[PDB]
């Protein structure tokens, strides 16, 4: 188990504040979901979270401070684009890469995220040569298999299609019941079958934080409302479901 | 303007022990001023044709046909738009990123123009982004260079892969508003989108594949009307249900759909 705790936290690139003052807890077993417009912030301060940015103000793990170094060895991250935690000749020396720091294990743990992520049978395949939604998938494997605590995705379904989405969303679901900790950045939010909170981010400070009614009330312009819910709170229970079978 | 596609079908790599079929035997006609949406699962090789049509590659087994042809400066009137923005990017600023096509098919003429309501009209400010590394941008910043680069010296052909991918409804609506102002100038745009729901109130021929094989060929209107519906979002459900009885959805905003579903 554990808890992340951002006390304080301010970050810059070079020139203004991405990030301005942010506090936060994200404890394990619960999942939260990041939204807020382009340039917001989120991707930032989910780096911040892995411990691949380093950020002004103080970031404890466990009670104890945490420096980067420690984050990451605590958080798994995914890349909005995958590319960028994609390396090895084959899939399998892919997933492998971060089983870097024994050969008998780290292998199927390795093909179970691979069946997981949906991509068993490609292990032998050159990453490279992809589909751009399965090396989507090829980097949520790759940072599943690290086991870490935490799960930091920075939009990491967001070129599957609607069945494939909601199908990974059911995988991490899974994993916040076995008591890891995931914090997801969606712009989507179609997908998502359950979820513990969400924060808002405006301009490098979260908004809102709370239950997901609370949300669509507060009603935010630059985050798009499903229309499965708007759908849900007019006509109600309408079954909408039984067209996609029709007996 | 007049892409049509003959018996193409590509093998990645037609020698070594992999091959790959990529795309099997693909036809279909696409007409000027024209949007078209290619869906599919992801092993379909949507990205592969658009990369085909774009005359990025060779078909090992096929012709792609403008009104005969090749490439000459036709290339002039292709834009696409990669799904991953990064994959595209080759400057180190974000002006020389959007102005390449400008200073490429037309040495002569001043850029800064042009590439100025390109970039605005993606929502990127010009004096705030022209002299950014498009690599340290966001996923929506990179997504709307992309954009920009490939519509700043306005194609006839605009082929857009994922171009909703990572933007915010800002973002989006931008974009949908650059597909109705190219459909506007009759010109013809090529759409891949897992998001099929957004797209469709602007798309007037789908094309679904399976494989390489073209398993769907039909209408917009017929498309929601004629094709397995198992995996329709909710508000697809909806809008068949009005096409079915008659009416058409495609004129409906989301609160009029609604209500003309229970009320
Ligand atoms: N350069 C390549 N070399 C070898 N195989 C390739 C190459 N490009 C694509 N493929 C394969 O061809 C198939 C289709 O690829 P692709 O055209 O990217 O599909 P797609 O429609 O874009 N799927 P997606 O965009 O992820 O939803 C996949 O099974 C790829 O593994
Ligand atoms: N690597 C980087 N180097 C410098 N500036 C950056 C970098 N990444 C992002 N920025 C800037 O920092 C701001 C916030 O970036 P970011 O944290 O990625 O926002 P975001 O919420 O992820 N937007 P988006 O991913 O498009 O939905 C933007 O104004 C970016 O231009
Ligand atoms: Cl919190
Ligand atoms: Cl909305
Ligand atoms: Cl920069
Ligand atoms: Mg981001
Ligand atoms: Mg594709």
């Amino acid at each position: 188990s554990g808890r992340i705790e951002l006390n304080s936290v301010s970050f810059r690139y070079n020139g203004d504040y991405v990030l301005k003052d942010v506090n936060a807890e994200f404890e394990t077993g619960k999942i939260y979901v990041v939204v807020g417009k382009n340039g917001s912030g989120k991707t930032t301060l989910l780096k911040i979270l892995a411990g691949l940015l380093a950020a002004a103000g103080e970031i404890f793990l466990d009670g104890s401070p945490a420096d980067p170094f420690l984050l990451r060895k605590n958080v798994g991250y995914v890349f909005q684009n995958p590319s960028s935690q994609i390396i090895g000749a084959t899939v399998e020396e892919d997933v492998a890469f971060s089983l870097e720091i024994d050969e008998s294990e780290m292998r199927k743990r390795i093909k179970k995220v691979l069946e997981l992520v949906g991509l068993s049978g490609l292990a032998a395949a050159d990453p490279l040569n992809l589909s751009g939604g399965q090396k989507q998938r090829l980097a949520i494997a790759s940072m599943l298999a690290r086991d870490t605590r935490f799960l930091a995705l920075d939009e990491p379904v967001s070129m599957l299609d609607p069945p494939s989405q909601r199908e990974i969303f059911q995988v991490l679901e899974s994993l916040k019941n076995e008591g890891k900790g995931i914090i997801l950045v969606t712009h989507e939010l179609e997908y998502l079958d359950d979820m513990d909170f969400i924060l808002h981010i405006s301009n490098g400070t979260i908004d809102f934080c709370g239950s997901w009614e609370e949300f669509v009330e507060r009603e935010f312009d630059d985050v798009e409302i499903p229309f499965k819910w708007k759908l849900w709170k007019k006509c109600g229970k309408i079954n909408l479901w039984e067209d996609r079978y029709e007996n | 303007g007049r892409i049509e596609v003959v018996n193409v079908s590509h093998i990645f790599h037609r020698g070594t022990p992999l091959e790959k079929k990529a795309l099997e035997n693909v036809s279909l006609v696409i007409n000027e001023g024209e949007c078209l949406l290619v869906a599919g699962n992801t092993g379909s090789g949507k990205s592969t044709l658009l990369q085909i049509v774009a005359g990025l590659i060779e078909p090992t087994s096929g012709d792609v046909l403008y009104d005969g042809e090749k490439g000459y400066e036709i290339r002039r009137n292709i834009g696409i738009a990669f799904q991953y923005p990064e994959d595209q990017f080759f400057a180190e600023r974000v002006f020389d990123e959007v102005a390449f096509a400008v200073k490429n098919f037309y040495p002569d003429r001043d850029p800064v123009p042009l590439v100025k309501k390109a970039m605005e009209f993606v929502g990127l400010d010009f004096d705030s982004f022209k002299d950014r590394v498009p690599f340290f941008l966001s996923g929506g910043e990179k997504r709307r260079v992309a954009i920009a680069s490939v519509i700043v010296h306005e194609p006839d052909i605009l082929i857009l892969d994922e171009p909703l991918v990572g933007l915010d409804r800002e973002g989006k609506t931008d974009l949908l508003r650059i597909v109705e102002k190219w459909k506007t100038l009759g010109k013809t745009v090529i759409l891949i989108s897992h998001d099929i729901e957004t797209v469709i109130n602007h798309v007037d021929r789908v094309v679904v594949l399976e494989k390489g094989k073209k398993v769907f060929d039909g209408t917009r209107m017929e498309f929601l009307e004629k094709y397995d519906p198992r995996f329709f979002t909710s508000k697809m459900l909806v809008m068949r249900r009005l096409v079915l009885k008659g009416e058409d959805p495609f004129s409906m905003s989301d609160d009029e759909l609604l209500e003309r579903v229970c009320n």
